[PDB]
């Protein structure tokens, strides 16, 4: 969040690894920005 | 806005914040109705000295 604008950047890349976070390089593109104006102190994810 | 927002006894439906601990941030909006501590004492419940 910057001054109330909450922003997302992301990247999905294919891989083939069965160990820690793949050592290598890429950049996230900007994806969305929503003008929510809220405070965010903290967060949680959502499983299914 | 005289004509639209004024009432002869008083249009007291309009509020402003008058007492708080610090000044707010750019484009912050604060919806609190919690009691301000104007003395050194902590304040608890509805009202107090
Ligand atoms: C967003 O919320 C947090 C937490 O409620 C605020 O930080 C608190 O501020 C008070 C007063 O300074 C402190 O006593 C708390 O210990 C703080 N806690 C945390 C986790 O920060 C923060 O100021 C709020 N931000 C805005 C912009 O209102």
């Amino acid at each position: 969040n910057i001054d109330g604008y909450f922003k997302i950047y992301s990247k999905h890349t294919p891989i083939n690894l069965v160990r820690d976070l793949p050592q290598g390089f890429s950049a996230l593109e900007p994806l969305v920005d929503l003008p929510i104006g809220i405070n965010i102190t903290r967060f949680q994810t959502l499983l299914a | 806005s005289n004509n639209l927002d004024s009432k002869v006894g008083g249009n007291y439906n309009y509020l402003y914040r008058l007492f708080r601990k610090s000044n707010l941030k750019p484009f912050e909006r604060d919806i609190s109705t919690e009691i301000y501590q104007a003395g050194s004492t902590p304040c608890n419940g509805v009202k107090g000295f």
